[PDB]
């Protein structure tokens, strides 16, 4: 006997329903109709979306059909009209299968889990652009997308492609919807180094883009813009720039062929479900079942697997999400401000058309694309000095012992000087800073330094949530990328190490403590392990020696002695064992011995603990780094550290007491 | 001049037909501005269909300005749907049991719908307070492709990581519910899991299922404990027993408030809000409800009423909301599935602050497990071994029994005593013997011996005694913190590289150290010459050598710090000292011997700090350690 199996679609003209009929028909016609026969059903898009599911649930469900196919309306309302029925038939897990709605929003399995499509959204677009960056061998560019679902999964998309590589965020630019003027933030775009943009956006969002864009003269050449099928498309090809790079997805246009090929498959599929057992008509109308179609998510399984290479549209095979994979894009430029195919696109490969390729500005053939170093630091004695510049006026002339000129940077950093708080500009002058120059001329670098808000240099902290804190001070500013790297006076720990990536030190020196000689006997003083109220041992909270004592637990009975009376700051820690508040002060030797030569009212005692290294933070990811270790080697093997620690420690007047 | 709403409320289900009818919207509170007008309307079964109808129907030219929705039912989709109308008409809805109740995806922020159900981070939030309460540190998350899925991933993550506890996640598992399989996928990767404490998020239906095969993956029993969000209990008067027992849920309560007070909540909160926008523009709410036409003008003005009714209190509550839609702090209660099909509650959870019921064991010692046998070595000044009182027969008062394989024993001392306390505050029994072969543990060529070795041969879990550490043990037992500040050191009557060579000195020079011993192989590890030359000063025993300090033919002895320190104290005459303020190089402590990294381990350590932390280690030091001499201070 025959069975009577239906579909259902909703699709634009009667006539596209004519065209569904007589692919069903051929459907029918080609495979055994003794069994099984396959029957249509369609409805015209409704003016609003209640009619539609209405309809969905009235004219086709009571149809019993076993999946529904839409297509985009005639004149486009919102976007996603084709919104409504992958709910409706969701509730009853029927299989839907779009044909002409590239929309991105549907291949999120979870809010809509019937969905399937013969074309592949927007976001899969990027498939093309990584291929398009793997033959050119730019690994540096720049996203430029909408805030929405759409834009972020294109993000997430291309990020996703480039996380098999080690994970490229060059740069990453989010702006919102229906915003007339963007240009702030592609003056921040041409900042970042890479050359070359990729963008996603609504047509009249485009529009505002290029328009923007043509005022800063990022059209130009040595800038190349990559683009997705809406961009090249409406009112924005009027003001679009010239030498763009687009994109056209083939047969994106016609419901028909891909009317011709769903059905064929949606047919290849029933066939092959029928083959199993077990099976259940789906709902007949939507008035009275409150409960799913346990058919249907398998319906769905053998859909998704469904072959069937051959087809009008081209391969067909189907992702995760159920959208479509393998599909063919057809590149498009824009010369002489007209549209023309340079390739074509199809498969995993890209196909070269014979026409030149064309660059934004003029170029027969240009494949061209992709500074500066925010630094940071603290205010510590030895390795780094802060006087304000002189009104305007720069930096003083003023001259090392060894007679040379002093050389000064500017740098912005907290005063406390104004009863608020203010960064203020102000010039610094540091062993560091030489180095630092020493390695600009070394290095291609240029750069710009202002000191850390908070004069601690880092330490974890606080609590977290979304918007995690993190260790305070300029490590936390490295991270955060207030500054790209870090030059101070830093000891070298795992703790820190794990997150950041370490220089090679400029300078080897541990832990000691300064007590005045005018009249402590190792690292383990019996008179620190016999405290006294009596006897101070000042150090600084936050202080890496903090973080040795908390970290370690063999000493930690003893870290809450030293926590007692702690000092904020180096200047008043030093003070206090000059003012003799507290008899003893605990800090690493680099930024100690210098003022214990300054002074020798104080001593420096024993035998360096904690034996580390002082050296110039980056993130792991930053390469620059690689060649700063280089770098420093380069400066140690010369000797040229030593001359500068022979500068900045005077040595001048002190000596061994007893 | 009057204004009076126009508001609709429907329930289905009920339990009956002629379900109760306008059982409320008698005026109360009737002081605000706008009064409402009621229409009341029932439908027995949920569809798309018949709801949008009729609630288009209900629409007509009526122009109502607001819904509430109520069900008897437990699914999931139907609060979707309704929200789909409210995208649609912009007209505010909201409901007050079961599936409206129940979570759904984000909601488009045009649009306004409410729920009276928890929000997924709250219940997420709560979940975590009951495995706090409990203290189940480690456990796994079973999700599904639902909405609100890491949405709940982050609030977990999120919930999670400020916490100082040293809690684990184990896995996380995402499995479509589409696609559903042959493969028994979900079999696959569930029986992966080996944690005690599991978190589902799934639709109610899906639950079943998940449950089924974690029926056949051997998931629900013994051990393993299941906690679950709102949805799946949802209603919970239908519970398939296929759901395991002792799963662990929480939901909105029907006893404190039923059904018609929570619906006279929603009405209140429609009009409190049409009152505030009154107060604040003096305009009515009202609006034309039609949704098959275009959505009437001003209406679009509307989206300042939801900015109004996020936040609305009544009869001294709040029903204030979040962004999306949840009410931002329902009461809710903590319920487990008692044996049988009992939903019986456990406890009561509110704003910030969470209260349960049980104290303990909820739902062959279940704390901990099996047996501990000790060996031990016998010190010169430390670990005494006595000979019991024959006519007695047993050990008596702090004597402890050990057994010597050659005879019983009595060991009482330092050892005994630190031992004795970290049994009582950990609660363990034990049994201690003594060690044969080689004492302390020694060396030669490729092989251990010694207590380490009873420890190696699991003949020992722990070795006690005056034990030092060194790299080697620590590398091959886990060691406990040191009690006592200890090491090498010398002890002599009264770096120089005069202990490097004796032969620079004209006069044969003299010292000595027990051989087997921590010093000795350190001595040969760092020292090669003072090794080989001290092999011939090499003494048996501790009161032998100090047969050869005392008597003469001896110089100088190296032993032990903490026994050379009491030995200081102790002596017939106060003809030894210790060298220089006795500060010993190699500074080290006695710890106790672990097998490896899976031991009671830290709780150990825990035990000895807290010995010292309530100052038990000074008495102690004073009774035992302390010594009469070095009394001229």
């Amino acid at each position: 006997d025959p069975k009577i199996v239906n579909i259902g679609a909703v699709l634009s003209t009667k006539k596209h329903e004519q065209i569904f009929r007589e692919a069903v028909n051929q459907a029918n016609f080609f495979h055994f109709t003794r069994k099984i026969q396959l029957n249509a059903t369609s409805v015209t898009h409704r003016p609003n979306a209640i009619q539609m599911a209405l309809s969905v649930c009235e004219d086709l469900i009571s149809s019993q059909v076993y999946a529904i196919l839409v297509s985009h309306p005639p004149a486009p309302t919102d976007h996603l009209t084709p919104t409504p029925i992958s709910y409706t038939a969701g509730f009853y897990r029927i299989p839907v299968i779009g044909l002409t709605t590239r929309m991105s929003i549907y291949s999120d399995k979870s809010i809509h889990l019937s969905f399937l499509r013969t074309v592949p959204p927007y976001s899969h677009q990027a498939l093309v652009w990584f291929e398009m960056m793997r033959l050119f061998n730019w690994n540096h560019v720049i996203l430029i997308v909408s805030d929405d679902h759409e834009g972020r999964a294109a993000q997430k998309k291309l990020e996703t492609l480039l996380e098999e590589k080690e994970s490229k965020a060059d740069k990453v630019l989010q702006f919102e919807p229906g915003t007339k003027n963007l240009t702030a933030l592609l003056l921040e775009a041409k900042e970042l180094e890479a050359r070359v943009i990729i963008l996603s956006a609504s047509e009249d969002d485009a529009t505002a883009v290029y328009k923007s864009a043509a005022m800063l003269d990022m059209t130009g050449a040595g800038y190349v813009w990559l683009v997705g099928e809406r961009e090249i498309s409406g009112s924005a090809l009027r003001y679009a720039p010239d030498g763009i790079i687009g994109l056209q997805l083939i047969n994106g246009k016609n419901e028909s062929a891909h009317i011709s090929d769903a059905v064929a498959v949606v047919a290849q599929a029933i066939h092959e479900l029928f083959e199993m057992e077990q099976i259940t008509d789906p709902p007949r109308g939507c008035v009275g079942n409150t409960n799913i179609w346990k058919t249907g998510p398998l319906f769905k399984r053998v859909l998704m697997s469904s072959k069937y290479p051959d087809g009008v549209t081209g391969r067909i095979e189907f992702n995760e999400d159920g959208d479509r994979k393998f599909a063919q894009y057809s590149i498009m430029n824009l010369q002489n401000r007209k549209l023309v195919q340079v390739g074509i696109f199809d498969g995993s490969y890209i196909i070269q058309n014979d026409r030149k390729i064309i660059w934004p500005g003029g170029e027969t053939e240009r494949p061209q694309g992709y500074t500066r170093l925010k630094i940071v630091t603290i205010h510590q004695e030895p390795f780094v000095y802060v006087r304000p510049t002189t009104s305007d006026g720069t930096c003083r002339e003023e001259y090392t012992i060894n007679g040379d000129p002093i050389k000064k940077v500017i740098c912005n950093g907290p005063d406390e000087t104004i009863p608020g708080r203010p960064t203020v500009p102000q010039c610094c002058y540091g062993f560091c800073v030489d180095l630092l120059i020493k390695l600009a001329r070394e290095m291609d670098f240029t750069y710009e330094v202002h000191l850390v808000a908070d004069g601690k240099f880092g330490t974890q902290e606080r609590v977290n949530n979304s918007n995690a804190a993190a260790w305070n001070g300029m490590m936390g500013e490295l991270l955060s990328g207030q500054a790209d790297m870090i030059v101070a006076p830093l000891t070298i720990n795992n703790e820190r190490a794990q997150y950041i990536e370490f220089s090679k030190p400029f300078k080897y020196q541990g832990l000691t403590i300064l007590v005045k000689k005018e009249i402590i006997t190792g690292i383990n003083d019996p008179r620190l392990r016999n405290p006294s109220d009596k006897f101070i041992y000042a150090t600084v909270k936050q202080s890496s020696v903090d973080i040795y004592f908390r970290r370690q637990v063999e000493l930690s009975t003893m870290y809450r002695h030293m926590e007692k009376h702690n000092y904020e700051s180096a200047a008043e820690a030093i003070q206090a064992v000059r003012d003799n508040k507290l008899h003893a002060f605990i800090w690493d030797s680099a930024v100690l011995e210098f003022e214990a030569s300054q002074k020798c009212d104080l001593v420096t005692t024993g035998e360096l603990f904690f034996r580390s290294g002082f050296g110039i933070g980056m993130r792991k990811d930053s390469p620059w780094k690689q060649e700063v270790s280089l770098n420093i080697l380069k400066s140690h093997e010369n000797g040229f550290m030593e001359e500068l620690d022979k500068t900045w420690v005077r040595y001048q007047e002190c000596d061994s007491r007893s | 001049k009057h204004p009076n709403m126009d508001i609709a409320v429907i329930l289905v289900g009920t339990t009956e037909e002629v379900a109760i009818k306008d059982v409320h919207e008698k005026d109360d509170f009737h002081h605000l501005p706008v009064t409402p007008r009621v229409e009341l309307v029932t439908m027995q079964e949920s569809d798309p269909k018949s709801i949008i109808t009729r609630i288009c129907d209900l629409m007509s030219d009526k122009k109502v300005q607001g819904v509430v929705f109520g069900d008897d039912t437990d699914q999931e989709a139907i609060a979707q749907i309704l929200d789909f109308i409210s995208v649609q008409t912009l007209t505010p809805i909201l409901g007050i049991h079961g599936g409206s109740s129940m979570i759904m995806a984000d909601k488009e922020e045009a649009s306004m719908f409410f729920q009276f159900g928890p929000s997924i981070e709250q219940q997420a939030s709560v979940m975590l307070n009951i495995m706090e309460e409990y203290d189940w540190y480690i456990f796994s998350i079973v999700t599904t492709y639902f909405p609100g899925y890491q949405d709940f991933e982050n609030k977990v993550r999120s919930t999670i990581e400020n916490s100082f506890v040293g809690w684990e996640l184990e896995e996380v598992i995402h499995l479509d519910m589409s696609l559903d399989d042959i493969d028994s996928k979900i079999q696959n990767q569930l029986k992966k899991l080996q944690s005690p404490v599991i978190l589902l998020y799934c639709t109610k239906e899906e639950a079943t299922y998940i449950f089924e095969v974690a029926h056949s993956v051997g998931l629900t029993g013994y051990g393993f404990t299941w906690i679950v969000p709102s949805l799946v209990a949802g209603d919970t008067d239908t519970v398939p027993d296929e759901f395991p027992t002792g799963l662990i849920s929480v939901s909105y309560d029907e006893w404190d408030y039923d059904l018609p007070a929570r619906v006279r909540d929603g009405i209140a909160i429609i009009t409190t809000a049409a009152s505030t926008m009154l107060s604040e523009h003096n305009s009515i709410p009202q609006s034309k409800s039609s949704c098959n036409n275009i959505q009437e003008s001003r209406v679009y003005e509307a989206h300042m009423l939801k900015r109004y009714l996020i936040n609305v209190t009544f009869e001294g509550r709040d029903l204030s909301f979040s962004e999306d839609g949840y009410q931002m702090h329902p009461k809710l209660v903590i319920i487990l599935l008692n044996q049988e099909r009992k939903w019986e509650r456990v406890g009561k959870y509110k704003d910030r602050s969470l209260k349960m019921w049980p104290v303990f064991d909820l739902y062959s010692e279940e704390h901990k497990d099996e047996h501990l046998s000790i060996v031990t070595l016998e010190e010169a000044p430390f670990v005494i071994v006595e000979d019991v009182d024959p006519l007695s027969g047993t050990c008596m008062r702090n004597t402890v029994p050990c057994r010597k394989q050659i005879i019983k024993r009595c060991c009482k001392g330092f050892c005994i005593d630190i031992l004795k306390k970290i049994a009582k505050t950990v609660k363990f029994t034990y049994d201690l013997y003594l060690v044969t072969n080689g004492k302390h543990g020694k060396k030669i060529n490729g092989v251990w011996n010694g207590m380490i070795g009873e420890v190696v041969t699991k003949r020992a879990y722990m070795a006690v005694g005056s034990l030092t550490i060194n790299e080697e043990r620590s590398e091959v037992v886990d060691f406990s913190v040191p009690f006592i500040e200890t090491g090498i050191s010398v002890m002599v009557s009264r770096s120089d590289k005069k202990f490097q060579r004796p032969n620079d000195f004209s006069p044969a020079f003299r010292f000595g150290t027990v051989p087997n011993g921590s010093t000795e192989r350190n001595i040969r590890n760092n020292y090669l010459e003072m090794h080989s030359y001290m092999v011939k000063f090499n003494q048996r025993s501790v009161q032998d050598a100090l047969l050869s300090l005392k008597s003469g033919k001896l110089d100088a002895f190296i032993y032990d710090a903490a026994v050379l320190n009491y030995m200081a104290g102790r002596d017939e005459g106060c003809k030894l000292v210790t060298i220089g303020s006795g500060k010993v190089f190699a500074t080290t402590g006695y710890g106790i011997a672990i097998q490896k990294d899976s031991g009671w381990k830290r709780q150990v350590d825990l035990a000895i700090l807290q010995l010292f932390g309530d100052g038990e280690m000074e008495e102690l030091e004073a009774l035992w350690l302390t010594g009469i001499c070095h009394n001229e201070k």
